[PDB]
């Protein structure tokens, strides 16, 4: 009786969506017309026989969504739930928070709230979008507004998609992000920046995808955010609750936001160690997010393992890693690790480009170097900013030019919070 | 060696623990920022305010449009004047 | 034919190329498509010496 | 389903509006007759973009056909494809503009202009999302330019909402002899610089030197100008009828080029450059098709990119290709030529991919650029414009029309200001 709401808005969070309920679904052995012919902890994510997925997916423009309502998996979400609009965002943030999110905000709200009439101790939102697109970072804040008025007490987990040049659509994707991030900070319990430049390059890289498709993207995002909730599907130990996310991984409201890495990546070979997978989670190149952890300080660090995995064996692996690596804790934190072993198997789409592993890890830390993300938005937001390149299509739809500033204003006061938590004595 | 392992639970298809390396080096709780209820009439107050921008903008567009169609009459009128 | 290449000539200014289908024996009044002959072009264009 | 209502305007708007529906209708799968035959379902995907579904299957254009010149309609009609279009869509009048702007803009295209929007308000009702408008037309002439520019002001009244896109022709005295055709080209462009939000510069200069100096055509005739229009119009709309990710509406195509409102005037270019009858021996590979795309030589408006900068560009490549390829080559060209690409827009060019390419092409590329060199465009037309202006000549035909000078005085300085804003931006560095 913990139930789980997902939401995912716009195309990305849609897409990455569909990859996530598509593993969830292998993992808890759920056929795609909502059939398991097979612990109950998974009736936190699924409600004659049938296993309805507790999501709801949220679009400006339908050709997404009706992809999903066509799809292997049609008859898995209910109609009611698969909600699409009209006309799209457009690229722009105050298009899908002001013009085009006014619209369709009180019906979104009432397919939640019918989500949640099904729930006897609902917990909370994992919400899914990207940072770039119109509706992914407008109406995601504009939602993020009503969710705290409407269920102030339950918890708010992000998946954030991070914008990356080779796979961006939009030139003004560093204006709707600081403009999102600013607008949805106070409403956020615990943010997963997901890097498409990081997950891009772990395609190419440890897969040999030549140039990497949101198909080989999704599916490698899946695996982390399977990974990440693996705790409050089955009956775990580490993170069960969505509140015990704040309580290990989060420890000022502002930084909320913790890095994964995860490992092994492996192209669909002998089996990679507790010791070898527990060393990748320390190398920058298996991180969702781009950013140096060496150069700045841990104030949280979890091993999430899953797969064949000896408690004695995580105990050695982490032993060994700090005497033969530097890895520096803010003073007011103790330098350790929250382990936890989920004895479920990870598991890969049969066809997709990741190989199944006997054991696997997810470590989720909140360092101070994910600043470093958050710098290269900003300064890219000042170049355009500086000459007003683009704010008119912000103006025209209602917006003022003072929300910009505030926003960017807001980010530097993020960065330094990231630089006073950091300073010795 | 200065490793202190405290576990914390074991369930059905799971097992957790921590492990305590060394302690912080702080002994107390620093200030840096700290850290309260935001309203729905408020949000309405900051939706409605840009609703109305956005609807001015088109108002001053469609002066504009239609001072052009004031003059196209002076042209006509001024052709008739001549022939 | 040698009309219609004296025509193209005396628009595009091309002295010696008028000179050319001068003497290889072009007609002078050549029309194009609207009547007028290579001295309406070169009018036209301000090309002195093909005028000439 | 973002619709796009079509309108063509005078003697060059319906013959390249034409030729647009002739090329676009063939990579479609449409006959004359509006029924499908292809063997790929991309062609039918996002057909309801630019055509309407009638009874029996059949499609039909969402364009709307108005000429002055009574006998444009024959001719349309008379066309390969004019079977296809709305019979009630043809507005016509009776007495032409006779390359007069004000006759087009104040006098007989003001007497037709309600039975058009008539028949755009009834094409645009009937769209489930209507996305905005196209307008070919050209600059030079009277219906085209005054009566297009008037239509684009009423559209604008009833739609303010709505994207405005034009496929405007600038004069060249290399391609008419017409003495006033600066007039109504700067008359035109004070109206698009205020009424548009994006405009396609196909410019008759650029296209009559690219048919004489690469083609190698002695004289080029229309039909030659034409070929590359429709080759253009083609490749820049690409994205708007097939499926994709990048400037697949005119309002995502509008936040991605468009950074200044008034600095929505595009360079057109594309490759292979082809003649009619030009047979391709082999594709182009990735490296061809991305330099010669960037080329000044295939640029469809007369100005020099390295005399410049590019605020934003959208890069658009039709066929199968390696898109690993085509991104290396894409960072190749910006990286090599880092000093024509402003430092203040990063990640300023898009890249799409389209795996449908156009008729007789294996590879082709398309390129729109926004690029502070379009100002030689305009210099030039200002600098023939102030030519006669200031020997007040042939001002009689438009006064006569009811104009008032003041009005060529307040489009001279509007373009001017356009060209000292371009400048301005030119010389903006990244601080
Ligand atoms: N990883 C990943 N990123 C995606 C996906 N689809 C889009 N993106 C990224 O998301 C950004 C574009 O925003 P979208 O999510 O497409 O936009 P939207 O939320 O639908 O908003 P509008 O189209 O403006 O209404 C860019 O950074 C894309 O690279 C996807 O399936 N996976
Ligand atoms: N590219 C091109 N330019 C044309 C065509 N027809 C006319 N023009 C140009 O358009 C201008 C004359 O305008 P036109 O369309 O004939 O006049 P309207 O009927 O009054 O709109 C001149 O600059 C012509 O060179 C055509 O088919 N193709
Ligand atoms: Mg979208």
């Amino acid at each position: 009786m913990r139930e789980c709401i997902s939401i995912h808005v716009g195309q990305a969070g849609v897409q990455i969506g569909n990859a996530c309920w598509e593993l969830y679904c292998l993992e808890h052995g759920i056929q795609p017309d909502g059939q398991m012919p097979s612990d109950d902890s998974f009736n936190t994510f699924f409600s004659a026989g049938k296993h309805v997925p507790r999501a709801v997916f949220v679009d400006l423009e339908p050709t997404v969504i009706d992809e999903v309502r066509t799809g292997t998996y049609r008859q898995l979400f209910h109609p009611e739930q698969l909600i699409t609009g009209k006309e799209d965002a457009a690229n722009n943030y105050a298009r899908g928070h002001y013009t085009i999110g006014k619209e369709i905000i009180d019906l979104v709200l009432d397919r939640i709230r019918k989500l949640a009439d099904q729930c006897t101790g609902l917990q909370g939102f994992l919400v899914f979008h990207s940072f770039g697109g119109g509706t992914g970072s407008g109406f995601t804040s504009l939602l993020m507004e009503r969710l705290s008025v409407d269920y102030g007490k339950k918890s708010k987990l992000e998946f954030s998609i991070y914008p990356a040049p080779q796979v961006s659509t939009a030139v003004v994707e560093p204006y709707n992000s600081i403009l999102t991030t600013h607008t949805t900070l106070e409403h956020s319990d615990c943010a997963f920046m997901v890097d498409n430049e990081a997950i891009y390059d772990i395609c190419r890289r440890n897969l040999d995808i030549e140039r990497p498709t949101y198909t080989n993207l999704n599916r490698l995002i899946s695996q982390i955010v399977s990974s990440i909730t693996a705790s409050l599907r089955f009956d775990g130990a580490l993170n069960v609750d969505l509140t015990e996310f704040q309580t290990n991984l989060v420890p000022y409201p502002r930084i909320h936001f913790p890095l994964a890495t995860y490992a092994p990546v492996i192209s669909a070979h002998e089996q990679l160690s507790v010791a070898e997978i527990t060393n990748a989670c320390f190398e920058p190149a298996n991180q969702m997010v781009k950013c140096d952890p060496r150069h700045g300080k841990y104030m949280a660090c979890c091993l999430l393992y899953r797969g064949d995995v000896v408690p004695k064996d995580v105990n050695a692996a982490i032993a060994t890693i700090k005497t033969k690596r530097s890895i520096q804790f803010v003073d007011w934190c103790p330098t350790g690790f929250k382990v936890g072993i989920n004895y479920q198997p990870p598991t890969v789409v049969p066809g997709g480009d990741l190989a199944k592993v006997q054991r696997a890890v997810c470590m989720l830390s909140n360092t101070t170097a994910i600043a470093e993300a958050w710098a290269r938005l900003d300064h890219k937001f000042d170049l355009m900013y500086a000459k007003r390149a683009f704010v008119h299509w912000y103006v025209g739809e209602g917006m003022e030019e003072g929300e910009f500033s505030e926003a960017r204003e807001d980010m530097a006061a993020l960065e330094k919070d990231y630089e006073e938590v950091g300073v010795d004595s | 060696a200065d490793m202190e392992v405290i576990e914390l639970n074991k369930a059905t298809s799971g097992q957790s623990w921590e492990v305590i390396l060394k302690p912080p080096s702080f002994d107390g709780v620093p200030e840096f920022n700290a850290s309260r209820d935001p309203s729905l009439e408020e949000i309405q107050k900051k939706l409605e305010a840009a609703e109305e921008r956005r609807k001015a903008h088109f108002a001053a567009m469609l002066e504009r449009l239609q001072e052009k169609d004031k003059h196209a009459e002076e042209v006509r009128k001024n052709k008739e004047l001549k022939e | 034919d040698l009309g219609k290449k004296l025509l193209e000539a005396a628009r595009a200014g091309q002295d010696d190329e008028v000179r050319i289908l001068m003497a290889n024996g072009a007609d002078v009044n050549a029309e194009d498509d609207s009547g007028k002959t290579p001295l309406h072009l070169a009018a036209i264009k301000g090309h002195l010496e093909i005028v000439e | 389903m973002r619709e796009i209502v079509h309108i063509q305007a005078g003697q060059c708007g319906n013959q390249i509006g034409a030729k647009f529906w002739e090329v676009i209708s063939d990579e479609h799968g449409i006959d004359p007759t509006g029924s499908y035959h292809g063997d790929s379902d991309l062609q039918l995907e996002r057909i309801n973009v630019y055509y309407n579904e009638a009874t029996g299957n059949k499609y039909v254009p969402r364009a709307i056909l108005v000429d002055l010149e009574p006998g444009t309609m024959d001719s349309v009609r008379s066309g390969p494809f004019g079977q296809i279009f709305r019979p009630d869509n043809f507005v016509f009048g009776q007495s032409g503009a006779g390359n007069n702007w004000a006759k087009g803009h104040y006098t007989e295209g003001a007497e037709l202009v309600d039975s058009v929007l008539d028949v755009v308000r009834k094409e645009s009702e009937s769209c489930d999302c209507l996305q905005g408008f196209q307008l070919t037309h050209s600059l030079g002439g009277g219906t085209g330019s005054g009566m297009g520019t008037l239509l684009i002001s009423k559209i604008r009244e009833e739609y303010p909402d709505r994207i405005m896109n034009t496929f405007s022709v600038m004069p060249s005295p290399k391609v008419s002899d017409t003495v006033v055709e600066p007039y109504n080209a700067t008359l035109s462009v004070h109206q698009l610089v205020e009424n548009t939000d994006e405009t396609y510069c196909i410019d008759n200069e650029a296209l009559y030197d690219i048919c004489f100096r690469t083609l190698k055509l002695t004289t080029p005739t229309y039909g030659d100008l034409n070929h590359l229009v429709s080759a253009t119009m083609s490749g820049v709309t690409t994205c708007l009828r097939f499926p994709g990710q990048l400037n697949a509406d005119l309002r995502k195509l509008a936040v991605n080029m468009v950074p200044f409102p008034r600095l929505h005037f595009f360079m057109p270019g594309f490759a292979p450059l082809t003649s009619r009858g030009s047979q391709q021996y082999r594709a182009l590979t990735v490296p061809e098709l991305t330099q010669q795309m960037f080329d000044s030589k295939n640029m469809m408006a007369a100005c020099d990119p390295r005399h410049g900068r590019y605020l934003t560009v959208a890069a658009i490549f039709r066929g199968r290709m390696s898109m690993k390829e085509v991104d290396e080559q894409m960072l190749n060209v910006q990286n090599k030529n880092s000093s024509y690409f402003v430092e203040w827009i990063p990640n300023n060019v898009k890249t799409a991919v389209c795996d449908i390419p156009p008729r007789g092409l294996k590879m082709s590329a398309t390129f729109i650029g926004n690029s502070t060199a379009i100002q030689e465009l305009f210099k030039r037309i200002s600098e023939q414009f102030t030519a006669m202006f200031r020997r007040k000549a042939f001002l009689h035909w438009y006064t006569g029309e009811g104009m008032d000078e003041m009005e060529f005085t307040e489009a001279e300085s509007n373009m001017n200001d356009l060209v000292s804003e371009y400048q301005q931006y030119q010389d903006a560095t990244a601080d």
